[PDB]
RNA sequence: CAGUAACGGCGAGUGAACAGGGAAGAGCCCAGCGCCGAAUCCCCGCCCCGCGGCGGGGCGCGGGACAUGUGGCGUACGGAAGACCCGCUCCCCGGCGCCGCUCGUGGGGGGCCCAAGUCCUUCUGAUCGAGGCCCAGCCCGUGGACGGUGUGAGGCCGGUAGCGGCCCCCGGCGCGCCGGGCCCGGGUCUUCCCGGAGUCGGGUUGCUUGGGAAUGCAGCCCAAAGCGGGUGGUAAACUCCAUCUAAGGCUAAAUACCGGCACGAGACCGAUAGUCAACAAGUACCGUAAGGGAAAGUUGAAAAGAACUUUGAAGAGAGAGUUCAAGAGGGCGUGAAACCGUUAAGAGGUAAACGGGUGGGGUCCGCGCAGUCCGCCCGGAGGAUUCAACCCGGCGGCGGGUCCGGCCGUGUCGGCGGCCCGGCGGAUCUUUCCCGCGCGGGGGACCGUCCCCCGACCGGCGACCGGCCGCCGCCGGGCGCAUUUCC
RNA sequence: CCGACCCGUCUUGAAACACGGACCAAGGAGUCUAACACGUGCGCGAGUCGGGGGCUCGCACGAAAGCCGCCGUGGCGCAAUGAAGGUGAAGGCCGGCGCGCUCGCCGGCCGAGGUGGGAUCCCGAGGCCUCUCCAGUCCGCCGAGGGCGCACCACCGGCCCGUCUCGCCCGCCGCGCCGGGGAGGUGGAGCACGAGCGCACGUGUUAGGACCCGAAAGAUGGUGAACUAUGCCUGGGCAGGGCG
RNA sequence: ACUAAUCGAACCAUCUAGUAGCUGGUUCCCUCCGAAGUUUCCCUCAGGAUAGCUGGCGCUCUCGCAGACCCGAGCCACGCA
RNA sequence: AGCCCGGCUCGCUGGCGUGGAGCCGGGCGUGGAAUGCGAGUGCCUAGUGGGCCACUUUUGGUAAGCAGAACUGGCGCUGCG
RNA sequence: CUACGCCGCGACGAGUAGGAGGGCCGCUGCGGUGAGCCUUGAAGCCUAGGGCGCGGGCCCGGGUGGAGCCGCCGCAGGUGCAGAUCUUGGUGGUAGUAGCAAAUAUUCAAACGAGAACUUUGAAGGCCGAAGUGGAGAAGGGUUCCAUGUGAACAGCAGUUGA
RNA sequence: CGGCGGGUGUUGACGCGAUGUGAUUUCUGCCCAGUGCUCUGAAUGUCAAAGUGAAGAAAUUCAAUGAAGCGCGGGUAAACG
RNA sequence: CCCACUGUCCCUACCUACUAUCCAGCGAAACCACAGCCAAGGGAACGGGCUUGGCGGAAUCAGCGGGGAAAGAAGACCCUG
RNA sequence: CACCCACUAAUAGGGAACGUGAGCUGGGUUUAGACCGUCGUGAGACAGGUUAGUUUUACCCUACUGAUGAUGUGUUGUUGC
């Protein structure tokens, strides 16, 4: 809308809103990031640290379906499941624990963040955490991996 | 020139991009001749399925994706010659075939197979002459039954096997998931350095004694 | 994927690919090694069948190509030949007559047609305007898109709608026939055969690329191998593995389209706008040439385009006439401002013009010119149903232990009630009833929402509705005809 | 009668002897796309979004609208840190034991710690009532103090990743130049019961013609020796006297 | 000097709406608020970035909102200059 | 967020129950000068970055309607007597 | 009591560059709506007419004109001009002004004609003075050549004449 | 741009090509340090690619040899001066 | 520099032709914020306008060159980019 | 500016956009041509010398010079202040 725009109420002011002596010019100062070294260093160093040089190795032909391997944390691992199985589980008179495959989830490494509830659990996953293993073993449950 | 906090932004309009614009107006004009020249070509081809020919079982290739199963070209030489079919027979009966996928495991070929003796029972087949049934498929089932098959045949879905709740074992309890993996990496990474120095002792070994 | 990996005075900036999901989907052929009496091909004369894109067949002690290699089999997915066994599986080519009639309802092209007001009364220059058209309403409507017609029209006209009609031509789909070609496919075993060279690759140079100790391309030099060669994104040696098989060839679909032919549409522009061009526009005109390149739309419904008289040599006038209008008269719809002529009014020696305040004059406005109204009461002079109150009928508002139903919300019960005779789901358990190796797909049970259901309790009639009552109010009709009521 | 210099613009300063403007009509200059950032509105919400494709008499509108869900592939978010190999975010209280050695093994509970503020809410002694009382019945208001404390702020702890220092233990089908753990500092764009996604609008910045108009220039490809400059070919022309 | 009224590099078309820190212009009304020509860095000095000055959007609190006209019934807010 | 009482923790310190810091309870309101005012906090952000003048102080200059500084005010951005 | 409404009290009101809000200010088109307006006269334009609003602007009367137009709720812009040595078009003052002054020169009578300084005939006076103001060609022009007729426009006065 | 392409050249040192000074007369002195130009390679200093040899498992590293040029040595001013 | 020569001059005058001038016909352009009488003051430091005073009488003709910091060209000199 | 000759009463000093270029001239400075000296390797430079080098418009407003007229006395004229 063309109609609630600044420019319909800067009719008949002369310098429309960009004032009399430095008045809108072309480019001051340079196009696009001139000068991020020069004269807007300040600028850059203010607002973007690291901005220039290089850090770290190079690695031509980068392939991200390599290193796939998200994440679940601790605290979210009973909602991969039908409130069903936890039901079942929890009310359960014998010592029968389900089964949570992150995978089929798609989910590979089970992350430590918070905690779980007190009912023993198998986990399938590609890798652990070491703080996951230990908080699924301290409630009885039992870490399994698969390929 | 910069303003105060904002992001470094790099655009790719340096290179007269006006007179390359591909404008998108023509798109529901392209989804209706799309749509026409699927009915048409279904019109065209008319008992026999109107996506085409059979497609096998396929894993994806990489990590990120060899969970998850898809449909692929054609099915392979091995599953063809082990299911009985000809490889040029394959074509006309609408059995997609690719002569230049192997089969590196046992599995998949016998769930392709298993695919393909599911279709060919499932498959009606139409003599070349209507009048002249020779040996192909017989009338009764052929009159009401041969109907046009719309969508993907015997789609592709992912199986996933249920695995019961049961109660946990000590060896599972007492198994040491993190420290297996990182005892792996550890393995992986000093096999070889290992036996290196493992030749070189054996090499200073059988020259100790002189 | 991804503005990512990477490139970049690592500055400005640049910048892919794999995998994934889709649209479409189709595969093949030589050379080479071979085998087969060159099996092969072109041209020309004669005859037959044809013409319609010039072919089919037969004949030639008729020519030529070709052993410096034609054709059949055969191609990396292996192939060939012998044996053994199994299966006869039926191809493509162009016409003869016709059906389905080709098909989202014709397959295409062309042509000619198909509903209903010019009804009554009026406006107008003309009307398509306005009012009406008893039967629930002028008529048709599968047609109320559009355009024309002296306005503004579904019914005046062309069209529009319609798996509407008729006629002509053209093309591809099945059956029996026609002329002839048409030649064995699969599985097992044995015996053989297997590949593209100034090319790959290496050095160097230059360009290019995201390709970074060099991605690709090219020039020059060197110059291959056959358990070989290429690739495996950091140069190199050793070693294992993976993957493909280069230096020969073809291939539809998805895809692109500011030129062309023919169409449809638009929240676009509306004659200084929109193409330069709404018009005898790439025209007039300019430059030696390359080339540059405009301006310019509108009388009226219909020319009915001003007969005729008169002045002037004529241009042009005064009359007359047409028209609804020429205060529309051939660049003529409307006709602004700048500027000019005349008329009227006012003023004028500090250039005009301006802000504030008054005064005078003038054009107009006030239906101005005997100045508002209206509620009650009082008084007078006149009318009139009827005023109040009761009766009958109708309808509304409010209330009622729900008086009676219909119910409604939350739960609460046994579930007779649904996997046959109710569903939808579940990462819940199972044939230990059922078809795929001790290895699935079914069918079951269970759970959760539930589906309407049988009733009852709970709070209520709610803004979900009815019937009864009781009250109130209103209206219509009676009676009430005078100290009432109203005018 | 009083007041009254011509506007626009640049400028410390314009009535300026500063520039533009004779008059009138029409046209005439912050736009669109992309990418951010913040604010606001809307929907859903640890999710969100079909935008590409497909399915619906194919088409007056309709190139619209509707639907897909085993089309959610994928994007953004839900996890950070390191150059990387990689690693990857829960503690408090009551206990019995070693030796409760600044810590090693379990129980039971609780479920992201504490301090100072902290809107709001809660309890609340005591008050306010009438024709009066000795007598208590139901609810309202004011109320000193007290309590739970939202968001948010400051602080102190705690947890994850990197890097140092110190030191002691544990694990095993590989007994290793193996793996794991602790305490104390420090580096992080972290955690510490999510807040995001989509769409619209506004403002700001940037790349694009980029608010409009403006160079001297640079490059590519063509046209000119009808004027002039030079060479060549072929033509034409230049009274009358003087010196000698 | 001359090279078609053009010569210290002709003319035509295109790249091209070339770039400009420089000049000129930049279109309706009312209301509210309302500056700076200063610090630091820059081949910077006719310009930018930066802090400062400005506006907008808010948000977190503070005294209470007193008696229906009447009428308070030592102690009178966080905090700020 | 002050003062005063107790008590607890420390691996820092150390003749010492020492010192220092932190923590946990309790009691103190005459709110510990005047005057005025309601405060706190966050996001986004334009324009500007040529200035000039005056009292006083003041540097260079013979001086300047010159050039350069400090403080306040004004003009710029401001009409009116 | 259009709660986006109405009412009360107090304080205050400068403003460039700039920022924000409101606009029942204005232009164009679209979706809705007004059983809106209009040939018994729309848009547009003119007006010493009557008013409203602080203002942007708006309503009504009169005339002209001759077929379309507007209000409200939303939507969308190629949306408001005094400037830009702005673009295009038109018009003024200058102004009946500069000027119609290079190469000696015209005069009389007559004819045609509405009209004669300029046409034509006759007479007179002159100039070019054979290196011409003569007679013919090349280049270039392209019908200007010739005859008749016209007096719109052109021949910078006129024209009975003319390329 | 290119071709054993083309101009001088249908030419041959009394000719082409490149310069300075500017008829005649009379003269044209000194400087080869500098910068140019040019002659000589004399053992010869430095010197690229290719080639040669050595170390290495290879990339590679090192070494040896040494074309013009530059240095080294002459000449030249009616060459700049 | 000398001789001669002359209006170059003392020191100007007179004459001739074409204009200019007036008339009939025809008929532009430059330029133009508005315009046009001065002195002083102040002021962007040399006013046509403002302040104070001097004053101010229609419409014009032929000349004129003091002013309009007259017109003509976005200063070509200087500086900046 | 200066200096000299001669006369003279004296041969005083200054302003008016260093008066006066739409009044003139163009000798000088101060474009492009060219020569010399100095500087520079060179292009080229020289408040160093020399020579040749386009001086445009008024018809507008005012000012001024003249020329008609205009206001008022009824018209008109003469003589006058
Ligand atoms: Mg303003
Ligand atoms: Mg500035
Ligand atoms: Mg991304
Ligand atoms: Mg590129
Ligand atoms: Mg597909
Ligand atoms: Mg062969
Ligand atoms: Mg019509
Ligand atoms: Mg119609
Ligand atoms: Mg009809
Ligand atoms: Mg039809
Ligand atoms: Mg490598
Ligand atoms: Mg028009
Ligand atoms: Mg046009
Ligand atoms: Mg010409
Ligand atoms: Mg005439
Ligand atoms: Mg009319
Ligand atoms: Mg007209
Ligand atoms: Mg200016
Ligand atoms: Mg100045
Ligand atoms: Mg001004
Ligand atoms: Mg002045
Ligand atoms: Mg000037
Ligand atoms: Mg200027
Ligand atoms: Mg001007
Ligand atoms: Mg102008
Ligand atoms: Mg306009
Ligand atoms: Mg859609
Ligand atoms: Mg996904
Ligand atoms: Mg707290
Ligand atoms: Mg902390
Ligand atoms: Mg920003
Ligand atoms: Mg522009
Ligand atoms: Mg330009
Ligand atoms: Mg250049
Ligand atoms: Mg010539
Ligand atoms: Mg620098
Ligand atoms: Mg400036
Ligand atoms: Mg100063
Ligand atoms: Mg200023
Ligand atoms: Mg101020
Ligand atoms: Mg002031
Ligand atoms: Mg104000
Ligand atoms: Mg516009
Ligand atoms: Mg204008
Ligand atoms: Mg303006
Ligand atoms: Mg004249
Ligand atoms: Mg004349
Ligand atoms: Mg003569
Ligand atoms: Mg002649
Ligand atoms: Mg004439
Ligand atoms: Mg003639
Ligand atoms: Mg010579
Ligand atoms: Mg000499
Ligand atoms: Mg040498
Ligand atoms: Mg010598
Ligand atoms: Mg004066
Ligand atoms: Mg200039
Ligand atoms: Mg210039
Ligand atoms: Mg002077
Ligand atoms: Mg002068
Ligand atoms: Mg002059
Ligand atoms: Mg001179
Ligand atoms: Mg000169
Ligand atoms: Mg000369
Ligand atoms: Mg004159």
């Amino acid at each position: 809308p063309s109609r609630l725009r600044k420019t319909r109420k800067l009719r008949g002011h002369v310098s429309h809103g960009h004032g009399r002596i430095g008045k809108h010019r072309k480019h001051p100062g340079g196009r696009g990031n001139a000068g991020g070294l020069h004269h807007h260093r300040i600028n850059f160093d203010k607002y973007h640290p690291g901005y220039f040089g290089k850090v770290g190795m190079k690695h031509y032909h980068l392939k991200r379906n390599q290193s796939f391997c998200p994440t679940v944390n601790l605290d979210k691992l009973w909602t991969l499941v039908s409130e069903q199985t936890r039901v079942n589980a929890a009310k359960n008179k014998t010592g029968a624990a389900p089964i949570i495959d992150v995978v089929r989830s798609g989910y590979y490494k089970v992350l430590g963040k918070g905690k779980l509830p007190k009912q023993p659990v198998i986990v399938k996953a590609k890798f652990f955490s070491r703080r996951a293993e230990e908080k699924i073993k301290s409630v009885g449950g039992a870490c399994v991996l698969v390929a | 020139a910069p303003s105060r906090n904002g992001m470094v932004l790099k655009p790719h309009f340096h290179k007269d991009w006006q007179r390359r614009v591909a404008t998108w107006f023509n798109q529901p004009a392209r989804k209706i001749r799309r749509r026409k020249a699927r009915q048409a070509k279904a019109r065209r081809i008319a008992p026999r399925p109107a996506s085409g020919p059979i497609r096998p079982i396929v894993r994806c290739p990489t990590v990120r994706y060899h969970t998850k199963v898809r449909a692929g070209r054609g099915f392979s030489l091995e599953e063809l010659r082990v299911a009985g079919i000809h490889k040029k027979v394959a074509r006309t009966i609408g059995i997609s075939v690719d002569p230049r996928r192997r089969n590196k495991s046992t599995e998949s070929l016998q769930a392709n197979v298993q695919r393909l003796k599911e279709y060919r029972s499932k498959l009606i087949l139409f003599p070349r002459k209507p009048s002249a049934p020779k040996k192909g498929d017989s009338s009764a089932e052929e009159l009401k039954l041969a109907t046009q098959l719309t969508g993907p045949v015997m789609p592709v879905r992912n199986v996933y096997k249920k695995e019961k709740a049961r109660v946990i074992t000590e060896e599972e309890k007492n198994f040491k998931a993190f420290a297996s993996l990182r005892m792996a990496r550890a393995n992986a990474r000093l096999f070889g350095i290992r036996a290196k120095r493992a030749k070189e002792a054996a090499e200073q070994d059988v020259e100790k004694k002189k």
